[PDB]
């Protein structure tokens, strides 16, 4: 567990600003997704 | 006439273990008996192997590359090795056709198995890679044993996956002949007209001209300070001795401009690197961009018109 | 000018013609005696390339050329329209590189070198050497030599290359073209373990000399060290223009065929040439 | 971009050009510039900064951090010499060469000159002599070489100088590198194995004569080299190159 | 019958590691032999039987 | 099979998992590309002939 | 042991992992379904 | 290597019960295989 | 085995049983690369054939 | 009486040697009955 | 032929078995090989003819 | 007597000796049972 | 004749043993390749002709 | 005196030659029985 030295805390904390950057980004490609879809389906 | 080939006087006895820092002693074990000629030429320690996880990766898809290829190529000998011994360096391994292009559905005979056997050098390569990379990082080096390398994988990559990906075809990647990439070579000039207008060609002929010319001098100027310590050059850069004091003043006299110890390796690896970058993108341009140099030279005033 | 510790290096002696002659530094360049025969000829030399132009009319950058006379004239009168110039500027760039060549070596001996870089660059031009009066006049006139053009950028191969094929089948150019290779492939490692040792992981500590063996002894089994490269570097690089050149004399006056048909020499072997089966028997 | 320009001529295929013409042009002034960590900024013959500098400027001085726990050199730091440098400028007009004042061998100019290097001689990263005598040298011995030991020492000038007693060897590299001719003085004289040329049966020095033999480096440990005799050794024993080319 | 005895002589990183690479290499050397061949190219008779093409 | 974490016992985790994660990407790249690439299995052509958007 | 690790250690490792896996798993064959139903390929 | 005979044996046992399921699963692969299309 | 057993001795078994490991492998990747080759022991045409598979 | 590179006993050898045999006498085994099973669906002689 | 046994007194037995081998199976492989392309010895070829399998 | 170089005693040697005539004598009768098989069932003089 | 033991005494006896056997197979395979190549005396090519299995 | 480089003796010397010789005129009475019986089989001259 010595790998970088961060705490549990640290580790907790980064995380879930990793997280909610990742569903941010996520919500904005389900939008685009849908988007293109609408507007012309690829199925 | 002393020009600093042989040494005249030989010595020898038990070679060094080696040195850990940070080294997977694990993977490290033995040593290697000692090279007759070389001693004459210079050092002869031929060791110890790394038997690395990627070394064993490599090790393992390029022999498949390396035996495979083998194989195939009997089938077209007939199993007859008179037959084999003559026109080695004839058989050559043939891609998909043309019709299949870009699609690998090709059969075994007609370019399915360079498919196969190409994807195994495909790994060995890149695996390769890493065997540089981790020993350095075990050691502490620079990345640059990375990076330099990388140049090469770069252009390596485009003969095979990129260039001919971006037309559809795998017809326009190199068959696996000891010959037939010769013959290739000199057909890939005729295809697009000739490759002379091809522009990024035309720079890596300058560079690998550099890479011999510039170290035949590099080493000559270390070849001038054997007697001036040259062979201590890790610290002449730290500790600048006769070595880096006397010839870099000609290189100023002759030249106006001049140089140091630790800048002078620069040039070498930036130089190279010249070699592979240049041709990776330069080689596209003929399939996915010009299909003829001869009118594309034109544009810019360096064809007759 | 000078640098912070050149000063003392400046001995006005062992110059190749007289001790004590000609031998001022012009700023950070030096110009002597044979100081001026390189700057005496290449300051013309240029300077009638710009007068080929003429000749034809064009000025577009890339578009002048100089051309050479054909076989026919030689030595006798030419019409500076077609030659006697590439002619007269033979003269310029040839007394240049061994006007240049042969300076090197007094300013060598000033600072107490060997004469490897004056020996490394004279050979070097002895490739050069092969293109005009030597490969021109072996069969005997100046014609089959390429235009010193700047737009052709050797593009000559129209009738030189093909005459023999697919020229990289000379024998001696299956070899030459591979030496540039095998001197760039090692020339990283040179290049990178005194520079990856020069510069180490950010955060790591420089290297010890004892550190330089063990990365390239673990990655592929084998040192020789630092100066078998450089000595390789030199038997390397001297051997690749040794056998370009030399290959390029025996296109004139010995081979007059197509480069290929030479390896079925091998294939020529009376005793398994003609054994069926295969691509060939 | 299927054979399809922008517009005229100009597309992705010269963009790859006028890309590498910037390109190329922004390391050279990178690689000129890394080159310049000794000697600057330009002096002239007094010692004042030059007139001249150049458009490439100095890059960022960064010390090194150093192994064996020896300290640390700065480089591009304050370049010095320390060196004897004795000597007469011939002429106060700009651009002339200097001449050897008293005697030149001393000082070290031309081809004579010996750095100041560091005062240790040098152990290896395990800890010992990187050049160690063949006596001291636990292990290892003269296998397969022509020992020099029954080889009158030649002078240029045809005298026997010498003759040899022990190899001091380069441990790493595993190939000699100075050579014991103790002369007939009383004082050992180290030469390195790199500057004299010896076949099948005779020592021979092409630089320096005999005379020169006599004032050899004296060293002042017997059982180890320092760096600063290295350079001034054959800074003494190189320089005579010039002043005994007559002989 | 009983073979725990290799482990003890033998290192035992080293047999995962080389173990992977060869299986994975030998995985995908037979998928792509069957693929090659024209029966056993599962996309093609997937196409063909579903006349798709 | 609970037993299995003696292999983590013999190797460190950041390296098995970088491999992993070079290893999972190469393939989903290629078996997308060998998709793509059959006429048959190609969710853009399909589409185009379908929706007769040539 | 190259490494270290604890049977505890190794425990949470492997737990963590696992569960990685299977997260992983489930989603490829909820895709490989969902082809399936589009376009079969057997 | 060092190992005990009792490491030895745990580590045996380990690697056969991984043996053991890759083949069950290799063995269930080969006969959906043959039962879709037989290759004999 | 009567007197077989000494050959463990001179024979280092690590280093043996490598060599052996990888001639095997390698052994048997020939052969059946050998007997693909060969048109009447391909056992995937075999199977084309007999069930009428174009 | 061990005369060997590598110090081992005799009794150590004659583990190996057991153990190893064991091994080849299992994989020839399986060969045979592969052999057999090749040879019956289709002889080569 | 009863005093042979001094050639291992003359000879290291292992580099003797390691030529062996390599002699021996490179031996064995070109032997094969030459039959296999004898059309008279090719046994593949032979069991064809033999069962009408084309 | 010996020559003495690898260090063999008459008796490691006897031995030794010994024990690779059995192995060439196996292998030997192997290699004649093959040749016989095959010579009957093709014999190539 | 009679002391030829002295030759021994001469030369190593491993050295010539070693060129002794290299000389002696590299020989050997020559000669039989050379009868193998010419027509007449490939012992293989008669046996077929003898026994007609074509 | 003895002029051994090697420094074997007369004895050791006399043992070698005759051990050597034995497989010298072994290994030559198998290849007279070989060329006898080719030259049966079909004779070169
Ligand atoms: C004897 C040496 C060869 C030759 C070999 C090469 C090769 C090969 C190449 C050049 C390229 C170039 N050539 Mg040249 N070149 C020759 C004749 C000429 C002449 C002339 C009118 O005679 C001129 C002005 C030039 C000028 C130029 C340079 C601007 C350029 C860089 C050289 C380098 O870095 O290496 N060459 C002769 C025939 N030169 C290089 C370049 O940058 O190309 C884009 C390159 O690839
Ligand atoms: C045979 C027809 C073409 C030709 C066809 C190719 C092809 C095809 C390839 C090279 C490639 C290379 N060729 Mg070219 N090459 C020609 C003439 C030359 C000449 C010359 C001035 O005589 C030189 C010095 C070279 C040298 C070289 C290198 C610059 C380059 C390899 C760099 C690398 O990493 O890859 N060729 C002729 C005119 N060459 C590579 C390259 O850069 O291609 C664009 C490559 O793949
Ligand atoms: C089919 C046409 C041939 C070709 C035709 C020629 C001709 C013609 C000549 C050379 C010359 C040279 N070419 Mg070539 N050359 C080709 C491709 C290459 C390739 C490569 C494939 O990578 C390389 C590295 C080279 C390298 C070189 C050198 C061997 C040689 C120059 C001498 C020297 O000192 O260097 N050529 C193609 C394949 N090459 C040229 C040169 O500059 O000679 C001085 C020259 O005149
Ligand atoms: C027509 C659709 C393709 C298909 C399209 C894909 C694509 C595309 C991918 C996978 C991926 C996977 N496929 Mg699928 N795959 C097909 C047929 C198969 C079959 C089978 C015998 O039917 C199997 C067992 C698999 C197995 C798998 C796994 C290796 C992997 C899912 C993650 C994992 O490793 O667990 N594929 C069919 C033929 N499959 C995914 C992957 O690479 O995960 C790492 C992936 O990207
Ligand atoms: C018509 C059939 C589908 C197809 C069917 C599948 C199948 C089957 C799988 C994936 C899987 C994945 N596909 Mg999808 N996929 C196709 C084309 C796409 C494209 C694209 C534009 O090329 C993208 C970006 C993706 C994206 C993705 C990733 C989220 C995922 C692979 C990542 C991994 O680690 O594995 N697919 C087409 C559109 N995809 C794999 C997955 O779910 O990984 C978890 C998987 O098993
Ligand atoms: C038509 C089928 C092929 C055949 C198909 C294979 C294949 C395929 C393999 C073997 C393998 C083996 N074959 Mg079989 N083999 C054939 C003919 C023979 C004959 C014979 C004279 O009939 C013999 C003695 C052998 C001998 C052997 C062994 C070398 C080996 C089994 C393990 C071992 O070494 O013990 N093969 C026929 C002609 N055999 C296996 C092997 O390589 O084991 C290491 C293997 O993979
Ligand atoms: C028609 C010619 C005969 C023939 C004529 C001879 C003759 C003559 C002699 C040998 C002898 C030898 N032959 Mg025969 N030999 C034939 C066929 C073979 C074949 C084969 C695969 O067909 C092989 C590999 C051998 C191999 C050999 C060795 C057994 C032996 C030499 C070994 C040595 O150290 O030297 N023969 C054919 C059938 N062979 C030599 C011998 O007896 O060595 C002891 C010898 O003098
Ligand atoms: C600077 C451009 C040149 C280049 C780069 C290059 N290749 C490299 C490296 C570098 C910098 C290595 O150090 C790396 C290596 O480990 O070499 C021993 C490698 C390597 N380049 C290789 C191949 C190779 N590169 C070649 C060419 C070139 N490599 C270019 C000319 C050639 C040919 C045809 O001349 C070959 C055969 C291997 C020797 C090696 C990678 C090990 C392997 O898998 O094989
Ligand atoms: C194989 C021998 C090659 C060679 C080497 C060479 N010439 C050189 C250099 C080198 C390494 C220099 O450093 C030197 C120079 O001043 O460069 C700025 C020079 C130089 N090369 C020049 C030109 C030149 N040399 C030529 C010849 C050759 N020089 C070959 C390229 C050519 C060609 C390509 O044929 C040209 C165009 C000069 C401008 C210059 C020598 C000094 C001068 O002013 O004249
Ligand atoms: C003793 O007997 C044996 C058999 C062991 C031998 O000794 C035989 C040894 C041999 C070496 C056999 C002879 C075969 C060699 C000589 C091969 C020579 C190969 C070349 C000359 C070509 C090398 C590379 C050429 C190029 C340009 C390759 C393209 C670069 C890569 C990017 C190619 C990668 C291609 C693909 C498709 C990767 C993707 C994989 C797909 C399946 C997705
Ligand atoms: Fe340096």
């Amino acid at each position: 567990l010595g790998y970088t030295g961060l705490t549990d805390e640290q580790a907790q904390e980064l995380h879930s600003v990793y997280m909610s950057g990742l569903w941010l980004f996520s919500a904005v490609a389900i939008v685009a997704h849908l988007a293109v879809y609408i507007w012309r389906p690829w199925f | 006439e002393y020009q600093n080939i042989f040494s005249q006087v030989q010595v020898r006895g038990p070679a060094d273990l080696g040195m850990t820092e940070d080294v997977n002693l694990a993977n490290r074990s033995g040593v290697g008996p000692f090279s007759t000629l070389l001693g004459w030429f210079g050092n002869a320690q031929l060791g110890p192997i790394y038997l690395g996880s990627l070394g064993v990766l490599s090790l393992f898809s390029g022999l498949m590359w390396f035996f495979t290829i083998g194989i195939w190529f009997w089938y077209q000998a007939g199993w007859n090795p008179a037959v084999f011994l003559r026109d080695l360096f004839f058989f050559s391994l043939e891609p998909p056709a043309p019709e299949y292009g870009l699609s690998f559905a090709a059969p075994l005979k007609e370019g399915g198995l360079w498919l196969i056997a190409s994807f195994f050098m495909f790994v060995a390569v890149w695996s390769w890679w890493g065997r540089t990379y981790l020993r350095a990082q075990a050691l502490g080096m620079g990345k640059h044993t990375a990076w330099a390398f990388l140049s090469a994988i770069w252009l390596w990559m485009v003969l095979g996956f990129i260039r001919p990906i971006l037309m559809g075809s795998w017809s326009e990647a190199v068959p696996y002949g000891i010959f037939s990439h010769l013959d290739w070579t000199n057909n890939f000039s005729l295809v697009h007209g000739n490759l002379f207008y091809n522009p990024f060609h035309g720079l890596s002929i300058a560079f690998l001209y550099g890479s011999a010319l510039l170290f035949a001098m590099h080493g000559a100027t270390i070849l001038a300070v054997s007697r001036f310590g040259g062979e201590r050059e890790l610290e002449q850069i730290a500790d600048r001795g006769t070595a880096a004091e006397r010839a870099a003043l000609f290189w100023r006299w002759t030249m106006g401009f001049n140089a140091t110890m630790e800048g002078i390796h620069r040039w070498a690896i930036w130089m190279a690197v010249l070699v592979t970058l240049t041709g990776g993108i330069g080689i596209l341009l003929s399939g996915t961009v010009v299909d003829n140099w001869y009118v594309w030279g034109q544009n810019h005033g360096m064809a007759p018109l | 000018a000078l640098l912070s510790f050149e000063r003392k290096y400046r001995v006005p002696g062992g110059t190749l013609v007289g001790g004590n002659l000609f031998d001022f530094w012009v700023g950070p360049f030096y110009v002597g005696f044979f100081g001026v025969a390189t700057f005496f000829f290449a300051a013309l030399g240029i300077i009638l390339i710009a007068w080929s132009a003429v000749l034809q009319g064009t000025w577009n950058p890339q578009l002048i050329s100089v051309y050479p006379p054909a076989l026919e004239y030689g030595l006798g009168g030419a019409p500076l329209a077609k030659g006697g110039l590439w002619q007269i500027i033979t003269i310029c760039a040839t007394g240049a590189f061994v006007s240049w060549a042969l300076r090197e070596v007094e300013i060598c001996r000033k600072l107490g070198i060997g004469y490897h870089i004056p020996f490394a660059f004279a050979f070097a031009i002895l490739a050069y050497l092969t293109l005009v009066l030597f490969r021109p006049v072996m069969m005997g006139a100046w014609g089959y030599a390429f235009p010193y053009g700047i737009w052709t950028h050797l593009d000559w191969v129209s009738n030189t290359g093909y005459t023999y094929g697919n020229f990289h089948y000379n024998p001696a150019h299956m070899i030459a073209i591979s030496f540039f290779f095998t001197n760039a492939l090692a020339l990283a490692l040179h290049g990178a373990l005194v520079l990856s040792a020069a510069n180490p992981e950010k955060g790591k500590e420089m290297r010890t000399p004892d550190h330089e063996d063990t990365f390239f002894r673990d990655l592929v089994g084998y040192s020789i060290g630092t100066l078998g490269i450089h000595r390789l570097g030199l038997l390397l690089s001297l051997s690749a223009v040794f056998f370009s050149a030399l290959c390029m004399i025996i296109t004139g006056t010995i081979w007059f065929d197509q480069w290929v048909d030479w390896w079925q020499w091998w294939v020529k072997l009376p005793w398994w040439a003609n054994i069926p089966g295969g691509i060939n028997g | 971009m299927v054979g399809v320009t922008a517009f005229g001529n100009f597309d992705l295929a010269s963009l790859a050009i006028y890309s590498f013409w910037i390109f190329l042009a922004g390391l050279i002034y990178y690689l000129q510039t890394e080159n310049m960590r000794e000697g600057y900024p330009l002096e002239n013959e007094d010692g004042t900064p030059a007139a001249n500098q150049g458009p490439f400027p100095l890059p960022k001085p960064k010390t090194f951090i150093l192994p064996h726990g020896r300290g640390t050199l700065t480089v591009p730091g304050p370049e010095s010499e320390d060196r004897p440098i004795a000597l007469a400028r011939t002429a106060v007009s700009e651009g002339f060469p200097h001449a050897p004042t008293g005697d030149p061998m001393k000082d070290g100019v031309g081809p004579a000159s010996w750095v100041a290097r560091r005062d240790l001689p040098e152990l290896d990263g395990h800890g010992h002599n990187k050049i160690k005598p063949m006596k001291a040298a636990a292990g290892f011995h003269v296998s397969a070489g022509k020992n020099p030991i029954g080889l009158p020492v030649r002078g240029c000038d045809l005298e026997i100088a010498g003759k040899v007693v022990d190899i001091w060897v380069d441990i790493p590299e595993q190939m000699a590198r100075f050579l014991e001719v103790e002369l007939k003085d009383g004082s050992t004289r180290l030469l390195p194995m790199q500057m004299v040329k010896v076949q099948s049966n005779r020592v021979h020095v092409n630089a320096l004569s005999s005379d020169l033999f006599a004032g050899i480096p004296t060293i002042k440990s017997p059982t180890e080299v320092t760096l600063l005799e290295e350079d001034k050794i054959c800074g003494y024993v190189a320089g005579g190159l010039m002043y005994a080319a007559p002989k | 019958s009983k073979f725990y005895k290799i482990w003890m002589i033998f290192d035992p990183r080293r047999v995962f590691v080389a173990q992977g690479v060869f299986l994975f290499l030998l995985a995908v050397m037979i998928h792509l032999i069957l693929l090659s061949t024209p029966s056993y190219n599962w996309l093609e008779i997937s196409a063909a039987k579903y006349n798709r093409v």
